[PDB]
């Protein structure tokens, strides 16, 4: 039948992208950093404390002046803390009760927030009586909403659990383009600093390199075991790691097109939630449910001073735009920053 | 001229805590429940008792808030959405008493989930008067779904209403069974089940949650004070 | 790269045994907890089998528990479901799954009509 | 289920034919990033105190 | 020695009045005539009757317990001590076990400057840990910050009291006021405690019995009960211990206005007791529904039971005889002596050591040094 | 006089301070023989 010869050519294709790629692989990036000198032990504790959410924290996300942060929790409520003055901003109810994903904008002028109720909505805080109210609410998506990521004051990305990614657009409430390309639930995404080229993991383990331009897929990295459950670039751009629910972090190159070096330890078994850069690069976080986050270096494994101090699984962490610390999000409704 | 910046964000913390606290008086004090069934489970009759990917329904009993959440849009990919409801108080389980088997291998990923253990699940045994009036012609018995039927025998601590027939007691008991094996085979002292019989007519349903829920705040203050 | 490949089925007389493998690449066989689903035609998904990591849980689904017969083979990473006397009600084809989490007692979404880790149908015909 | 197929290999078809350059550039590329910017990483080096507003 | 030569005036006028009185014979017979005796007084008695009598406190190596025995001829007749050839009586039953009592007290008074020894520093690694630990916040444990406060200060007064008043002499002999308010201040921390105990039996009897769906019970009422009304039994027996009976230190335990204090706090502790068996009833068919083992049904009902007496203060109720026989008194002794000084470290074992939840906290937050 | 459970630590201070002499050595019990009544 035409399935078989389908498939058949299918198949064909998977061998020759891989004969050409091991063709493409001299040496491992593991030889070439032979010569590097290690950084050491960097292990540094927590500087400050934020309380105030009642339920499981899900996401958060930085913002570009490196001092507000904004979370979301099961109870209902969105908090924008002042990762200076410890002191809390603003208080947005939602309608539902089962947000899983927030995000923020360039500009700190929106924020965003999915869940089970399959519409993402979008909080404008810069409003003319001093208050927050929703200012769009996007319908449209089968699944969960699991990840939002805004790419400028109009158009946003956002990933459901109906195996497609939407390009919505504000004061229309319609899709733009649909990345139909992923056979599985979609949990995290991230955008490159050039709101030009973004990559998308899902449950089918397998990460998508999308094009917002033409709405295609431009590549698949592949090399996961696991539901991909975090994703995040490198600050040049050019790389990007992952990371999956297998205890396993890698290191992907978008134009090498394959796995570079796995960030796995025979010692950590629980998956991995949220991951992320430096502003140079030249390290790596990634958090894991055994109640801490694991530090790593980008050039060769480097195990650096464990970020241990949440008592209930991590879900969600960033880095400031600066790099001058980092934020990381806990079940136990508890938000700590470390330096 | 610093300073002000500070008791302005000092006046926005309290005023957000005290909104904090009065939701909080709330939640602590509203018992969510997880609804959750089958295809054509029949399940739509217990909402009746008293698009959007979630429905909502906020019925008081008693000076009591149950808050039940039926699961309406969402695709059978399970794995990742149904770790929100790690924090329910219970998980209401409806079945269309192989539609059966499926049922018990849901319950089972439920029982023994890592997040959701902790989680004690309601069990309703619905469409009862057409299971029962399908064993009584025989045309389609339950022993081709499941062949220890014939080994199975009536319970010694049976109640069947009078008039019932004596085999919808063989078969409602042994449903009930079927759930208590999985149950009590993964249950270390966190979490309990309560399995019913209920009709297309009954509307004490309500009155069963009610029993349950009790039951289970019971517990969990005995599990804390380490009494029970 | 994650794919699951399964082999065997065809024409079976009734009372005829026949076996199934389930060959897996691209991630470690033992740690995880693979399981058999059917599609009967003109109806849904419908679990068979399943097998934990080393082999000690071991269930069948109550339609043909006695019959049918799992195994599996960490170091060759390679599992073989057994089936004896095929009944016409198992004319289905047999999906090789695969549970996502691993180390985990639970298994969610075996029997879902989109799944990722999950292969090809092995058609199984019992007619005369 | 004819149409998914179609679009699986035309996606694939596409994503074949690109250019892809040798992992030891890649790398090369990926240590220059670093060694030029390792300055301003404040994550890699303990920056002294009282010079960020975390103290 | 020479203050009860003062009682021996005030208590031979006594009696010499009702000494006055008549109550030879119901019927006319032989009848030791009434007497007076230097140590006490002496009724008639018929010829023959070794009638026994409350024996005074002339002397400090005298008993109140026991008793005075008028001693007559058996043949009818009065009886001279063979010795002396005069009057004598069974006096001697009086002073007979106050070297052996001497020494159990000590005893005793060790036991109680160790277990209130063992009492403080083992709450104040309890209280810490609740204090410096904000994932255990919650209303039980906001009790238990609080009964674990009244234990140390109650141990500690005992402590103050048993150090420098007890040993102290001369200090009693002056009766000084400063000395009556740390016993004031010991009776209000006892009736502080004995309520707590209540406090935490009517919260834990809101959360099994009646009011289980009730969250965020007001504090108000606990707080009162435990802190505020207390006060009142305490100074209601303060203020009436200064027109009926007074004493130096205020240190007697012979007066009936002890029970004051005393009397409602046992009332309180027989409601304990009322809730401890509704609650283990409740607990008893919980485990009934689930159709429990008989034999693993009664070790949870006893284990139950066994970590609730220290809480709300079982002991009490279930022990409120003092056997009179010697060898019962002792053992009396002994074994409530230890239930009670011995009492805040068994609490703070069971619900601060023994806690799951406390134990977790403390390995996670040690683990990662 | 109190019985009671509850008045049981106060029973033994008061033993001390009358019966013993302030934590220390006593003077021999008084005479009770037949030469003291």
């Amino acid at each position: 039948s035409e399935l078989d010869q389908l498939r058949q050519e299918a198949e064909q294709l998977k061998n020759q992208i891989r004969d050409a790629r091991k063709a493409c692989a001299d040496a491992t990036l593991s030889q070439i950093t032979n010569n590097i000198d290690p950084v050491g032990r960097i292990q540094m504790r927590t500087r400050r404390t934020l309380r105030g959410h009642l339920a499981k924290i899900y996401a958060m996300h930085w913002g570009t002046d490196s001092r507000l942060l904004v979370s979301a929790s099961q109870d209902g409520k969105l908090i924008i803390w002042d990762s200076y003055t410890t002191n809390k901003v603003h208080a947005i109810p939602l309608r539902s009760s089962w947000v899983m994903t927030c995000a923020y904008a360039p500009s700190g002028n929106y924020v965003a927030c999915g869940g089970l109720d399959n519409i993402c909505s979008i909080y404008n805080l810069k409003t003319r009586e001093g208050n927050v109210r929703v200012s769009r609410e996007l319908a449209g998506h089968t699944g969960y909403l699991s990840c939002c990521r805004f790419l400028d004051d109009n158009q946003i990305v956002t990933s459901s659990g109906d195996t497609t990614c939407a390009l919505w657009d504000i004061e229309t409430g319609q899709q733009t383009t649909t990345f139909t390309g992923h056979t599985g639930d979609v949990m995290s995404l991230s955008l490159a600093p050039d709101t030009r080229l973004f990559v998308s993991g899902a449950c089918d383990a397998s990460a998508k390199l999308w094009d917002v331009r033409e709405g295609m897929c431009r590549q698949t990295f592949t090399g996961h075991e696991s539901d991909i459950n975090a994703i995040c670039f490198f600050p040049n751009g050019n790389a990007f790691a992952t990371g999956s629910d297998d205890a396993t972090c890698r290191l992907f190159d978008l134009r090498a097109d394959q796995e570079l070096m796995t960030y796995s330890h025979d010692n950590i078994i629980c998956g991995i939630t949220s991951v992320s850069f430096s502003k140079s690069g030249r390290l790596l976080l990634a958090g894991y449910d055994d109640f801490n986050c694991n530090v790593w270096d980008a050039l060769k494994a480097d195990r650096a001073g464990v970020l241990a101090g949440h008592d209930n699984r991590v879900s969600c962490l960033g880095v400031t735009d600066d790099g001058m610390a980092v934020a990381t999000g806990s079940w136990d409704s508890f938000l700590k920053i470390w330096n | 001229d610093q300073r002000n910046e500070e008791k302005a964000q000092r006046e926005a913390n309290k005023k957000i805590e005290k909104q904090l606290q009065k939701d909080k008086q709330v939640y602590r004090a509203t018992h969510r429940l997880l609804l959750l069934g089958a295809g054509e489970s029949g399940k739509n009759t217990i909402v009746k008792q008293m698009t959007s990917g979630i429905f909502e329904t906020k019925f008081q009993v008693d000076k009591v808030n149950f808050h039940m959440f039926d699961v309406g849009a969402q695709r059978d990919e399970r794995r990742k959405w149904i770790q929100c409801f790690n924090d329910v108080t219970a998980i209401i389980f409806v079945v269309a008493s192989n539609r059966l088997q499926a049922a018990l291998k849901l319950f089972d990923s439920i029982w023994n989930n890592k997040w959701l253990r902790d989680t004690s699940v309601i069990l309703f045994l619905n469409k009862q008067d057409l299971l029962a009036e399908k064993v009584l012609a025989g045309k389609s018995k339950i022993e081709d779904y499941f062949p220890e039927f014939a080994r199975y025998t009536t319970p010694e601590d049976a109640t069947p209403e009078p008039g019932e027939d004596p085999r919808v007691t063989r078969a409602k008991y042994f449903i009930r069974d079927e759930f208590l094996r999985i149950s009590t085979a993964s249950g270390d002292g966190r979490h309990y089940c309560y399995p019913h019989f209920t009709c297309s007519v009954d509307t004490e349903n309500i009155r069963r949650v009610f029993n349950d829920c009790r039951d289970i705040i019971q517990r969990m203050h005995l599990r804390q004070y380490e009494l029970l | 790269q994650v794919q699951l490949q399964e082999s065997g089925g065809g024409l079976v007389q009734p009372g005829g045994s026949l076996r199934l493998s389930c060959a897996a690449s691209g991630f470690t066989f033992s740690n995880y907890k693979m399981n058999w689903v059917r599609q009967a035609p003109g109806k849904g998904l419908e679990w068979v089998s399943d097998i934990s990591q080393s082999g000690a849980s071991i269930s069948y689904t109550g339609s043909v528990k006695g019959r049918f017969t799992i195994s599996r083979d960490n170091a060759k990473n390679t599992l073989y479901l057994q089936m004896n006397s095929l009944k016409p009600e198992d004319t289905a084809v047999y999906y090789c799954a695969r549970c996502p989490a691993p180390f985990t007692r639970d298994c969610f979404d075996v029997t879902s009509t989109t799944y990722a880790y999950r292969g090809q149908g092995t058609q199984v015909t019992v007619s005369s | 289920s004819i149409a998914q197929a179609r679009k699986l290999v035309e996606q694939l078809k596409m994503e074949a034919n690109i250019d892809r350059i040798k992992v030891s550039k890649a790398a090369a590329d990926l240590m220059a990033y670093c060694e030029a910017h390792a300055k301003e990483d404040p994550l890699l080096t303990p920056v002294p105190a009282s010079e960020n507003p975390f103290r | 020695y020479v203050v009860g030569r003062k009682k021996m005036m005030d208590a031979q006028y006594k009696c010499y009045d009702r000494m006055q009185q008549l109550p030879a014979y119901q019927g006319e017979g032989p009848y030791c005539n009434r007497t007076w005796d230097g140590w006490l007084c002496w009724d008639d008695t018929p010829a023959g009757v070794l009638s026994y009598q409350f024996c005074p406190d002339y002397f400090p190596d005298f008993d109140p317990s026991e008793k005075v025995t008028k001693y007559c001829d058996e043949k009818g007749v009065w009886f001279k001590h063979p010795e002396n050839n005069r009057t004598w009586s069974n006096y001697t039953m009086c002073n007979a076990f106050t070297p052996e009592k001497l020494k159990n007290a000590y005893v005793l008074y060790y036991l109680a400057i160790v277990g209130h020894s063992l009492s403080i520093f083992t709450l104040v690694i309890s209280l810490g840990i609740f204090v410096f630990f904000r994932s255990l916040g919650c209303q039980r444990v906001t009790l238990h910050k609080n009964m674990f406060l009244t234990y140390i200060l109650n141990s500690m007064i005992i402590i103050i009291h048993l150090v420098e008043v007890v040993p102290n002499g001369e200090l009693v002999r002056r009766d000084p006021v400063s000395c009556k308010i740390l016993h004031f201040f010991h009776q209000y921390m006892m009736a502080c405690n004995y309520f707590w105990m209540l406090c935490e039996g009517i919260y834990l009897h809101t959360l099994i019995v009646v009011a289980v769906f009730t969250e965020k019970q007001r504090l108000r009422w606990y707080y009162l009960l435990g802190w505020g009304f207390p006060l009142v039994p305490t100074t209601i027996h303060a203020i009436t211990r200064a027109v009926y009976f007074n004493d130096n230190c205020w240190l007697s335990v012979e007066t009936h206005l002890l029970y004051i204090i005393h009397g409602p706090v046992m009332a309180a502790l027989v409601v304990n007791f009322f809730f401890l068996l509704n609650i283990v009833r409740v607990l008893v068919t919980k485990m009934r529904e689930t159709h429990e083992a008989e034999s693993h049904m009664y070790l949870k009902a006893v284990k139950a039971t066994m970590i609730l007496v220290p809480l709300l203060g079982i002991q009490f109720v279930v022990f409120p005889w003092r056997p009179s026989n010697k060898m019962l008194g002792k053992i009396y002794d002994y074994v409530m002596h230890s239930l009670i000084h011995f009492q805040g470290f068994f609490v703070a074992t069971i619900y601060c050591f023994c806690n799951n939840e406390v134990q977790t906290t403390v390995k996670r937050q040690w683990a990662q040094f | 006089k109190c019985n009671t459970a509850t008045c049981a630590t106060q029973r033994l201070a008061n033993f001390l301070v009358r019966s013993s002499n302030n934590l220390g050595p006593v003077l021999p019990p008084t005479n009770v023989g037949s030469n003291t009544y």
